[PDB]
């Protein structure tokens, strides 16, 4: 029974779990594009989410300074995520790290996915656009709405 | 074949929170319409 | 636990060929408005995943060679380019990574 | 057993008990071997019998294709078309006789199993029976449990 | 290695057996057999009758007038000249139309001496059904004269086969005499009606309007349909006896699922019964005077 | 061994007549030596039948098996071997008629088990066999209503007679 | 123009039809090989080898696969529109095109032009055939209206009932009966004498005819075919029939001060099985597609 | 439980016979054509019997001496030869051939041609049925070059007679289903071709054999294809098409 009970189980116990999650956090913050299974990949935005907003709430503060150096085993990235990802987000509160799912491994055909900070100097992923304005159905729900405007 | 299918498929980026808005007021018109049953046509008591 | 007897092909033909053993149709299998290479509903192109990971391996590629050994990571935010395309003003305590062929029409 | 084997009905060629009756064999193709000592009888049947038994019956054909051959056989074609094939391999005159005597006497149908040894085409004279039978009918037809 | 040979030859013999079983080959008519002998087949068929055939009746009409075209197209086509005997083959065309005329005459006055009550279309829809393709054809196969007809295509379209049987019976009406072929035609056609229904050889559409002629004709008023007996009328399977009614006066009875069917197998069963037609008729007296 | 699959396309028929049907074509087309098992074999080959052969490359592009590329590349050289040899014009026109698996040699190894006893492994191998009909594909067998129900009880009910009897 | 049945008119019509058919197919001696290129964007460089006069957009989209046969409802020959069912002439580029694109504008006045002849079909069978019926024309109304419409002219005995929703029920029946059998829409460049030689009755189809031939120096108009039913449209239309997945027919109005005569005009809202929606927005196009909307000026 | 798979073998004909032997091929044709022959441009239009000559005839003049001393080698070699009587020969060997040909003929059709034109003429039709017949010939055929060649590499020699003919064929190439596919019934075309024959002369037989055919650059095209063919384009990689 596990009702209204997150934290999905990866290593060996919390303490691997928390090492990996750790782990995949720097190289999202590195090389800020990941591919790992689904589960992975939540948990790791789950916490760059906090970690950015950590980030945000100030540079001089010791409470965040300590988890930038916990969470960041390289140290190099420390100054990056305080002067770069940080003042990015200055106008954002907590809309960033878009997930977007891929198929599968060629290795043992497992559900995987990639997620990704905003901005991002890469060029982006081929986002799910939706239909244009011009079809068939959104002419008629426009058409409709015109209708309604104007009759009000 | 016919495949699986929803409300927000074919729809644009301006038209879904239309279309809430929309069928939001409907719902709440119909739910105050129903107000005052004793006024219309009541079932004898 | 052991057999008293043998089962039949006939149960061997209940037990493996009944629908819930089976493969089932899926009919989420679309096309895509670029490129076309049979995409899938809620599932990337791989054509265009495989386009977009080789070039992030190839400006990855050209970081390393610009920054040289490990443990570096500027401060300041990065910017690509190609050929030509001269820097803009607002891209000045940006770094300046070039490569060495044309702009695609899908990165803009 | 039955359910092994296909069945049929027992009925006429073409009717041959009510106008005129015909004879259903036509051919017999006998392949007596020329020297060996397996087509004696076959032999000895030709030399002595054959005379006699196409003599007795105009409307049957005798072959002696003498084909230097080991097992003696014999073809026999009927009306309907079927062709029944014998060996009369090591056998006397007198069974060769009673077996081609047998082979003419018979017809063209199948010795499978007779199914129904009785078979007639007008099975019903007095009507036949119905659930309606032997039941009297009340005034106007009117059903029980009724007003009119 | 396993010694022997009478073995190996009987499953040689089985394999074979099997491949002709699984493969059937087309079959090929009995003339091009080894064991076959046309005179001799000729005069087993003349003798099995109990008749008095004669040869050259029988060689003119069991050939036909498209074999002679084949045999003259394959001399033609080759360049070897036969006019010593393909010129004196005679087709067998007027005898073939003889035949037709008296087994038409025969039939005619057979079931006019023997059912006075029948109309001019039963019998004439009676002698075309007698003289119909099947039952000629099936005559023909039964009689195994099909393989005796000369004429090209192996199966035998109906035309060329009903056509040589109306040459041998003209054949046969030429050489004995007129009794000999009437007996022959009559023991020969009308055993098959034996146990056939009347209208399965008739097929008419409306029995109850020749119904109302034939009763004008006998100076009767109308007929009117009555409900005899019923089961279940709300039922999938329903049941009805529906009993005509001439001058309060029943004449017939005909079962149905519904009322339509029931009435209409009433009507046949009142028009066979005022025709003479029917199961508790006469039989035919297989006999001679 | 015994080879006969591939030698079906070399079946040559007599020219037709004007007075002739088009007759569709058929494409035999098969590998051998595959290393898989014959049941997940015959499971794709149950998944696929008859269906168009672009819908069965869609199928089989995003199965997750061993053999699901392996199908998929037998198709795709099936059907260029009929544009190209077999006189084919149109790619989409293509159907699977008969689609299933059979059994490869196999040789024998060891287990190794918790004792001196050991078992006998059998290097399972298997094949496959597909077969294209140009044309479209055929409808499936829509199933009997209650009308074919009830007309096929009413023959069976008007078919019984008198029996044991006459 | 003179007395004929409800039947002898449309066998004369489809046969002439079928006459004029067989002659544009056999005006061409053998069987000249095009180089039709296609310049979409899927699959670019791709030339292919089809015949003139003969071959059909929809072959040569079953030399690709069965995606680009099942999403296709207009072609693009040279910037001007082309449907799926039209023999090609002279060597070119195509182009295919779909619902879903950028610019969905020609397919879908093609596919309002197809609802508009599909209802005017099923609504020329639905009268008393003591009761003379006459079609006038369809007006290309924008998709931002609310419902197509087809001005048809009945009876002088039939000027004052109001159909209730019975008769659109019965319409709505037997549009989805239409839509169940599968008939495509074959067209043909049909000469505009031999066109307006054909009808000779209605003097509507004759005036529409000669409008619409006299825009062009040829002299050429676009005719269509519904199994049996001759329609004088614009443009191409739509290659198959079952498309349409929900189809219902909203009211009538009638326009009189503008003809002595009284002249019906029936509406209809149609959805592609492409791009289908939920009950919801179905009923709420019904209710909207009810309101009165003309744009003939 | 120690099995492997045994039969180790390719699917490809490399080099055997000259590796380290003392027995070499003695082959009965070359490779292909020694002098390709250059029809006139204007021989439809003068299709007749002849016509005025034209200007500089020095060249033709060197062709039919070239000729005349190939005649002349090959009579001294091989006496007992007329040139008259050759074009009938040609035409009633090619007509043999093609009868052959339709009537699915190997061990005479060997003989009949080369070992060089055989493949060409055996390959794409192999699961194929034709019914090829000859019905009329038009213009008589005539001799346009005669060569013959010196090579001493295993002292054979051989001499193409470049013949042309004009005539009408009849072609119906159905399918191995029994369709149609490529020419029609019965329609009396009318083509020209241009056949060289080769005989081995140092051969202790010879049998004169249709070596190959030369058609001209400014041929008319042929009759099209009652199908349609697709023509794709290349397949386009992870990257860009610039075309
Ligand atoms: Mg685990
Ligand atoms: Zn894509």
């Amino acid at each position: 029974i596990s009702h209204g009970r997150v934290f999905r189980r990866m290593g060996l116990g919390p303490e691997s779990r928390i090492h990996l999650l750790r782990n995949l956090l720097t190289g999202l913050v590195r090389h800020e594009r990941i591919e790992a299974p689904w589960a992975r990949v939540d948990e790791m935005r789950g916490y760059a989410e906090k970690l950015i907003d950590y980030g945000k709430l100030g540079d001089t503060n010791e409470r965040a300074m300590r988890m930038a150096d916990f969470w960041l085993t390289e140290k190099d990235l420390i100054p990056k995520l305080f002067q770069v990802l940080a003042p990015r987000y200055k106008d954002q509160t907590g809309g960033y790290t878009r997930m977007l799912q891929i198929p599968n491994r060629s290795l043992d055909r497992a559900k995987m996915a990639v997620i990704e900070y905003k901005g991002n100097c890469l060029p982006p992923l081929p986002l799910p656009r939706r239909d244009s304005h011009l079809t068939l159905l959104n002419q008629l729900l426009q058409g409709l709405r015109q209708d309604l405007r104007q009759s009000q | 074949g016919k495949s699986g299918t929803w409300w927000d498929e074919h729809l644009s980026e301006e038209n879904v929170p239309f279309i809430k808005q929309l069928v939001s007021d409907e719902d709440k018109a119909q739910l105050a319409s129903k107000l005052c049953p004793l006024k219309d046509e009541p079932w004898p008591i | 636990a052991a057999p008293k007897n043998r089962r039949t092909i006939e149960v061997n033909r209940c037990r493996r060929r009944n629908p819930q053993k089976l493969i089932k149709v899926k009919n989420n299998i679309d096309v895509c408005p670029e490129c076309g290479h049979l995409k899938q509903k809620h599932v990337l192109c791989a054509y265009c995943y495989e386009k977009v990971c080789k070039e992030t391996a190839e400006i990855r590629r050209q970081i390393g060679k610009q920054e040289g050994g490990p443990f570096k990571a500027p401060t300041i935010e990065t910017v690509v380019l190609y050929t030509g395309e001269t820097p803009s003003e607002q891209d000045q305590g940006k770094r300046i990574i070039e490569r060495d062929r044309k702009r695609p029409s899908w990165f803009t | 057993t039955a359910r092994g084997t296909p069945s049929r009905f027992l009925a006429s060629v073409l009717h041959n008990g009510l106008g005129r009756y015909v004879q259903q064999l036509q051919r017999l193709s006998f392949s007596v071997s020329r020297d060996g000592a397996s087509s004696r009888g076959a032999r000895e049947f030709v030399e002595r019998e054959v005379i006699d038994f196409a003599r007795r019956n105009p409307g049957v054909v005798i072959y002696v294709n003498s084909r230097p051959c080991c097992v003696p056989r014999v073809v026999a074609e009927y009306l309907n078309g079927a062709v029944r094939e014998e060996s009369i391999h090591c056998k006397s005159v007198e069974e060769i006789s009673t077996l081609v005597q047998k082979l003419a006497d018979q017809s063209g149908l199948d010795v499978i199993r007779i199914r129904k040894p009785f078979h007639t085409d007008n099975p019903s004279i007095q009507g036949q029976w119905h659930p309606f039978t032997n039941k009297p009918t009340t005034f106007r037809g009117l059903r029980p449990r009724e007003v009119q | 290695v396993k010694k022997g040979f009478r073995a190996a030859f009987r499953f040689q013999k089985e394999l074979e057996r099997q491949r002709l079983l699984r493969c059937p080959p087309p079959p090929v008519r009995r003339s091009e057999k080894p064991n076959w002998d046309y005179h001799a087949e000729i005069q087993a068929f003349g003798h099995r009758l109990q008749e008095n055939f004669s040869l050259d009746l029988l060689k003119t009409a069991f050939v036909n007038s498209c074999y002679i075209k084949s045999e003259e197209a394959k001399r033609q086509q080759l360049g070897i000249e036969k006019e010593a005997v393909l010129l004196n083959l005679k087709s067998n065309q007027e005898l073939s139309e003889q035949g037709t005329s008296f087994s038409q005459t025969c039939l005619t006055q057979f079931l006019e001496d023997e059912y006075p009550d029948m109309p001019t279309e039963g019998i004439k829809n009676l002698v075309d059904f007698l003289t119909g393709e099947e039952v000629v054809c099936h005559v023909a196969r039964n009689l195994a004269v099909e393989q005796l007809t000369l004429s090209e295509e192996f199966p035998v379209p109906p035309a060329v086969l009903q056509q040589t049987f109306f040459a041998v019976i003209g054949a046969l009406l030429q050489s004995s005499g007129p009794e000999r072929t009437a007996l022959f035609i009559r023991d020969f056609l009308i055993t098959q009606m034996t146990g056939k229904e009347l209208f399965e050889m008739w097929k008419i559409i409306n029995p109850m309007g020749l119904l109302v002629e034939e009763l004008k004709k006998r100076n009767v008023s109308a007929p009117e349909s009555r409900l005899t007996r019923q089961s279940g009328g709300t039922t999938a399977l329903p049941l009805y006896f529906v009993g005509l009614y001439c001058d309060k006066k029943l004449i017939a009875e005909g079962p149905g699922e519904t009322v339509l069917v029931a009435e209409e197998e009433a009507a046949r069963v009142a028009l066979r019964k005022l025709y003479g037609f029917t199961e508790n008729r006469r039989p035919w007296n297989y006999s001679k005077p | 061994i015994s080879r006969k699959w591939e030698k079906k396309n070399k079946i040559v028929y007599p020219p037709q007549l004007p007075g002739e049907p088009r007759r569709p074509a058929e494409i035999y087309h098969c590998r051998r030596q595959i290393k898989y098992s014959k049941d997940k074999m015959w499971y794709l080959a149950k998944l696929i039948r008859g269906m168009s052969i672009d819908q069965a490359l869609a199928q089989l592009e995003f199965n997750d098996k061993k053999g699901a590329k392996i199908i998929k590349e037998v198709l795709l050289e099936a059907q260029d071997m009929a544009v190209r040899d077999h006189n084919v014009e149109f790619r989409s026109n293509l159907y699977i008629a008969e689609s299933t698996s059979g059994r490869g040699q196999c040789l024998k190894r060891i287990r190794y088990h918790g004792r001196g006893r050991f078992g006998i492994m059998e290097k399972v191998y298997c094949h496959y066999f597909v077969k294209l009909v140009e044309g479209p594909p055929p409808p499936p067998e829509p199933p009997k209503t209650a009308v074919a129900h009830a007309k096929e009880y009413i023959q069976q009910l008007r078919s019984r007679t008198i029996v044991h009897t006459l | 123009a003179s007395q004929l049945s409800p039947t002898e008119l449309t066998e004369m019509r489809n046969d002439l039809f079928n006459k004029e058919k067989a002659r544009q197919l056999s005006l061409t001696p053998r069987t000249e090989k095009i180089e039709v290129k296609h310049v979409g964007k899927t699959d670019p460089g791709t030339v292919f080898v089809m015949n003139k006069n003969i071959s059909t957009p929809y072959s040569c989209a079953m030399h690709l696969s069965e995606w680009y046969c099942r999403k296709s409802i207009l072609a693009l020959v040279d910037g001007q529109p082309w449907d799926m069912y039209k023999p090609l002439t002279k060597s070119c580029e195509i182009k295919f095109l779909t619902f879903k694109d950028c610019d969905p504008g020609e397919v879908n006045k093609a596919y309002w032009r197809s609802c508009a002849m599909m209802m005017g079909c099923v609504i020329e069978r639905a009268f008393k055939d003591e009761y003379m019926v006459n079609l006038v024309r369809a007006p290309e109304v924008p998709v931002i209206s609310g419902a197509f419409c087809y001005d048809v002219v009945l009876d002088s005995k039939l000027d004052e009932w109001m159909p209730t929703k019975e008769n659109l029920r019965s319409f709505t029946k037997d549009a989805h009966a239409l839509i169940y059998k599968d008939l495509p829409f074959e067209t043909l460049e049909v000469e505009a004498k031999v066109a307006l030689e054909i009808f000779q009755h209605s003097k509507y189809k004759v005036d529409f005819i000669e409008e619409k031939a006299s825009q062009n120096p040829e002299r050429i108009v676009k005719l269509h075919r519904i199994g049996d039913f001759i329609d004088v449209s614009e443009g191409p239309l739509i290659p198959r029939t079952s498309i349409c997945f929900q189809y219902e027919v909203s009211a009538v109005h009638n326009l009189q001060p503008t003809q002595p005569s009284l002249i019906r005009r029936f509406q209809g809202v149609s959805l592609p099985v492409h791009l289908r929606a939920h009950f919801t927005i179905w009923d709420k196009l019904l209710e909207r597609s009810r309101k009165m909307v003309t744009e003939d000026q | 439980t120690e099995k492997e798979f045994m039969q180790h073998a390719r699917k490809a004909g490399l080099v055997i016979p000259p590796e380290k032997s003392d027995r070499s091929i003695h082959l009965a044709c070359t490779a292909g054509i020694f002098d390709a022959y250059v029809p006139p441009e204007g021989d439809a239009r003068i299709s007749s019997l002849s016509k005025e000559g034209l200007i500089e005839r020095t060249e033709r003049m060197k062709k039919t001496m070239a000729s005349q001393v190939s005649i002349r080698r090959i009579k001294d070699y091989d006496a007992n030869f007329k040139i008259k009587d050759f074009p009938e020969k040609a035409k009633d060997i090619f007509i043999e051939a093609h009868l052959c040909l339709n009537n699915s003929d190997h061990d005479r059709l060997h003989t009949l041609v080369t070992e060089h034109c055989f493949p060409d003429m055996t390959w794409d039709i192999k699961y194929k049925t034709v019914r090829w017949s000859f019905v009329e010939s038009l213009e008589p055929s005539h001799v346009v070059q005669v060569r013959c060649s010196s090579m001493m590499n295993q002292g054979n020699v051989y001499g193409q007679i470049t013949v042309r003919m004009h005539t009408r064929q009849t072609l119906a190439i159905y399918d191995r289903f029994g369709r149609l596919m490529y020419g029609q019934e019965d329609v009396p075309k009318d083509v020209l071709e241009y056949v060289v024959f080769e005989k081995q002369l140092t051969n202790p037989y010879g049998s004169w054999r249709m070596h190959t055919k030369i058609v001209p650059p400014w041929a008319p095209p042929k009759q099209p294809i009652l199908k349609t063919v697709m023509i794709p384009g290349p397949q386009l990689k992870p990257e860009e098409e610039y075309e």
